[PDB]
């Protein structure tokens, strides 16, 4: 029981390359997704504890 | 020589795969001392033989 709530929802994913389909058939138990995402160009990801300058 | 993270310390990945992370890590950071002492010292002999030829 975590945090008071046994049920869990677990989160899947998949990049779909351009011009190409994505089939969801369900039957219910399904959290779907109203937006997807598109990277837009480079970065760089650290992790700290640190201030930031 | 860039590069990004491959494990993370919030959430640690698989014990057994880190384990096997950390063995790699270390075993290619030897290397790279071994090469960069190499260099060091080489760069330093050329630039001994060197400094006196030129004399």
């Amino acid at each position: 029981q975590v945090n008071g709530l046994s049920g869990r929802i677990d989160f899947h994913w998949l990049m779909l390359n351009p011009n190409d389909t994505v089939t969801f058939s369900f039957n219910g138990a399904f959290i779907a997704p109203d937006r997807a995402s598109f990277l837009r160009g480079k970065s760089m990801g650290i992790q700290s504890g640190v201030q930031v300058d | 020589q860039q590069f990004e993270l491959i494990d993370n310390e919030f959430n640690e990945v698989e014990k057994q795969i880190g384990n096997v992370i950390n063995w790699t890590r270390d075993s290619i950071t030897e290397v790279w001392s071994y090469n960069a002492e190499l260099l060091v010292a080489m760069e330093n002999q050329h630039t001994i033989d060197l400094a006196d030829s030129e004399m």
